[PDB]
């Protein structure tokens, strides 16, 4: 049950961030091996950053998956989020950071996994 | 201009131009001959923005100098006789990394269409592929060429 | 997009309602002179003529449609001399066939004012072919592509 | 105002309801999909053509003497340069011969021939020459006969 | 280089003054003998004007070329202008006036003529 | 077949302009010795415009007839003119020019003269 | 010191985040055996969020303890939360993700603990 | 007592045609040696103007000086008002025309000159 | 590469976000020793929060640095990011949260580290 | 757009920033108070030396072989008349003495010498005559050195 | 527009007031602390309290001012312990010499809130020179240039 | 909010009342007039060094134990490349060479010493020590006598 968050300087429409939840549903099912239904995304536009010195669009990924990553699947994601950011949100990809963490528990259907 | 252009050749028979994301589609319900909807039409753009998806994931293209591999719609075949279905027609453009491209954009093509499971529109989708081989570099080249379409039109 | 029309060629329009479900080919044969707004508007007046002989015939909007099914397929506009339509319907469906197709001829003449002047100054007339169909059938439709044969 | 609609992916067909005209706008040579640009370059050749009719006298008028002077088609090369083939017919003997050098000398202004368009392009045309009666029942600048060679 | 003002009492949009501007293009070229690109056209339409009793629908066209004009030139150019504000603005013929003027001096890129 | 363009600085409503309109009708007819009907009037209100080192009300009357003007007529015209637009406008006599042109040639309903 | 945020894509006013509040309280209280006083919650309502292949109203919620967490709290927290949320705020059970963090440091008054 | 009339496609404000206006001034005392203060000045900001096949910022002055214009004087005034248009409008050498009148007759304060 | 998320129920201006971008950045090269053009910050302020039992102005800042951090290093950026949202916000140091993570992965122009 | 500043009663600093010109203005002959109207016509003849300036050639654009003119200072007579004396720098020798002449008979049409002005004043102006290379990196139409005079 | 206020130094202000027609320097010199709003705002209200001693003396805005005269020269802020402020002001006008000073001294102490509380809880007090110079002489002016050479 | 003011073309003294900061803005070294950006420049520098200030310690609050480290003058180098030297002052024996080495270490991030700034410029600074009681009377991080040099 992993969680994607997507924090964009730029605002997001309907059109932009439909397209972003494709993406992370076959990169959850293609590399992180896990259903595209059971992924969470949520869409945070128009946020107020700062970074390398200016506040030109910039975005900011966090993945959370329950046992970790595998070995080469972080290289991958972060390869095709950034590339997905990339093109949608017109955002260059040397002002995008992917951070990746791990849970010590994740809910869901009112019980744990 | 419009963004999305529409028009009806024969009552099963619609072409859909999107010139945003520079895609053409043809809308056809060949299996019994139905006239296409608004949720039949509406359903083949959500169609071409999951392979659009397919695209960008396999690498962004919109750049210059794109190596490739190249994957459009060329068509999307409706089933309306009892259960409703839906057949996307896909092309992909680029031997050991054909392999590895055409397995990546198959799996994608999965998840991005929603292949074997109820869609929004309440439709079991499915998709057919071929693959074809042209100079990314050469002037005579376009993912959709008008030869492409010859097989639906 | 309520109605959504389209030339394939200049005396030859494809026009598609939505919202009534509807789908009628515009053509200019007798001249080949090229469509114009009034010549559409025309056409829509006379889809909407039909749709209303439909419910007159009986409301099949319902579920298990008895029938019988009366549908536009084409309007030929003559552009020669004087302006004249011939629009061409089908119907869907013994004894009770000869009424059906009794009644069905008598309302299409008062819906699309045959032998009178239009709103747009037109003297109109239809023709019509009977068909017989399953209507509890998988496989049919009263707007069918194979019905659009003819005009298209 | 305007109606285009895709027959094709290199296949359009534009109606003009306000200039009472209609163009197809076909890339033959190369079979490339009819883009925004291409369609409105397509326009801007309608209204060039439409400004070399009322030059050689305005038709809109009763008694249209001529000539008449209409776009059948718009061909795109967009190969390597872009370029762009117009297809015009003019309907309609020393007279005839100076209709037709009139009608030239004012497509090749309007089109822009073999100059850098609005769009960089560099246009050519193509015309032929037609002869009905202008008081005929049965004649139109723009007849179905007329686009057969392009649909 | 020649120059055309165009004022009518008829509101003018995109599509009338394109229709006039490659109008007078091509009278220019092929009447006046003049490159179609040195021609300089100015529109000045709603302009409150009066002219046979009326203040209807009426154009006055002031045409200006260095070096006088052709022969049987103001004659065509008259003709071709006045059916041009015809069908494209409305107005009647017998409401169309079309000055010709020569100046004494011309300049164009900082220097004259 | 006269024109007669009238450049202010003040505001020009139907009032006034009719008022102007039927002086120059007079002018034409009385002083020219042209028909009334074919002198054509255009007006330009609030004009920018600057002189005597002041942008104060202020008014320009261009007045253009083929064939020329007789002897004794510009003077006529002028004074004329002149207190035309002074009563009407409340321009003073010190801020009116009247400029006189003749063409070369003129065209009306098609053809010229 | 334990951090509850809350990601919902329905809107939230001041009564159900008032109530969501105290809900946070008690479960510190009773089952993370802390004090209430020291849990901090935020709310982030109208959240553009994606899962399930559907946009339907779904809730994030995120908990963030120090130390850890004891043998059965987090099943016991999570089903706790779940409810709470399906009551207030209608979001259904199979909507619901609760994930459980552990930060390396925790500040508090300028200090750490 | 000379005239100028300024027509710009660019917007005119009140820095602009101030400017423009001690130009004309400077340009009447100096080079065509007539009194700054008899000089009248308009201007027509916004001008639907279509030139060289664009509609981009084009500019066209004219100049209308009763008696004519000295020899070398018009090479001046045209160099120095091309270059006052580019350096207050914006707009480039090549698209400013400077078109030069000479009228038959001038009134001012009710008389001729 | 480090990420810094700034909670706050108080609204921020260019002013305080712009001091609180500079205080990471400081913070950021002297205490973390990782270059300041490599800091994310993002502000997300009118949050609506609750603590201790009140909805008063309430800060809550997240701090993630992939490697860990040394150790009197979290000790000294808690002391001065609550004293530096105390002056900047008006938010009192007994209502700061300072929470410290550490990312699995982090990636940054298109590669990870 | 303009900061203006009281560095005495009758000693005004002006700067405006959109035209890039600084102006001194002093009533030194009788030591007054710079008023509203004083600021308003310094103000007006700076623009008017800026039209001076444009007159002689747009040194706005690159290269800018010259010559400047630029105002260095206003110095008002408030005695008995009102009366304006501009204090004018023109950096650039037979053009020299062209140079000179045309910026002479351009400042006295611009800034209204020896007429009444807008603010019913009779203005007039002294200049001086400086030489320096245009294309040198150490160099300024308002340098810090040219002010000493007024400062 | 209306005021226009500059800073010398942190300690040096100099205001100017266009539409009261007033010049007036603040200035904290005992401490040569920097002058921020409040200090500034408490000038401005002495500025109108020495225009209503002015107007008080008599309204001499009107063509043939007899006098006499009285301006401010100058503000000084005591900043160290207590917030103090002197007033600087010149009266410009025998025995009715001395009768003019005493009114002006008099009517100073009410609108200068001598040895009381100010708006800003200041005590203030004020300092006045006296000058002989003809009304009617071209070369004079309440706030001449020489005038505030000892602040300046 | 910010009172700034010419003394000369390349002097400019500017005054914050929110911040309670005074900086002076002189471009020395060339002598050019400070532009728009040159100000925006200057007050660039001087919330940086507020950052610094609050970074050392909180002194808004009562008891401000120090140190103090505030912007006195802010140098220009205009003439080939960009360049800004800013002047800070130090107020507060191991303790004092710590309060200094924090604080040079905070100024060089803030004021981006040897790095490109955001008007592209090559920004340094100096810094003096400067000891007082904090508890007396007669003390301000802005006093008048500590602006004398650039004054």
């Amino acid at each position: 049950m992993p969680v994607i968050q997507t924090f964009v300087s730029t605002p997001l429409d309907h059109h932009k961030r439909l397209l972003l939840a494709i993406i992370y549903r076959i990169v959850t099912r293609v590399v992180l091996g896990k259903p595209e239904d059971l992924v969470m995304m949520t869409f945070h536009d128009s946020t107020p950053m700062h970074f390398f010195g200016s506040t030109d669009p910039v975005a900011c990924v966090r993945v959370e998956a329950l046992g970790g990553y595998g070995p080469s699947e972080p290289e991958k994601v972060t390869s095709i989020v950034t590339a997905a950011i990339t093109a949608v949100c017109g955002i260059v990809a040397d002002r995008i950071f992917v951070l990746y963490f791990s849970p010590l528990h994740c809910g869901w259907n009112g019980t744990n996994f | 201009m419009e963004s999305v252009n529409t028009s009806f050749l024969s009552p099963s028979l619609v072409t859909i131009r999107d010139f945003d994301n520079g895609q053409f589609a043809v809308l056809r319900i060949g299996r019994t001959g139905f006239p296409a909807d608004k949720g039949d039409i509406d359903l083949c753009l959500d169609k071409m923005i999951g392979v659009r998806a397919a695209q960008i994931f396999l690498g962004d293209d919109t750049e210059d100098g794109f190596k490739g591999p190249h994957i459009r719609i060329r068509c999307v075949d409706i089933d309306d006789k009892h259960t409703y279905n839906a057949m996307v027609y896909v092309d992909l453009i680029v031997e050991v990394e054909r392999e590895t491209a055409e397995e990546e954009a198959k799996l994608a093509l999965r998840v991005a269409l929603q292949v074997d499971i109820a869609d929004e529109h309440s439709c079991v989708t499915q998709f057919e592929m071929k693959l074809r081989e042209e100079l990314l570099s050469s002037d005579s080249f376009h993912p959709d060429k008008d030869e492409y379409y010859k097989d639906f039109l």
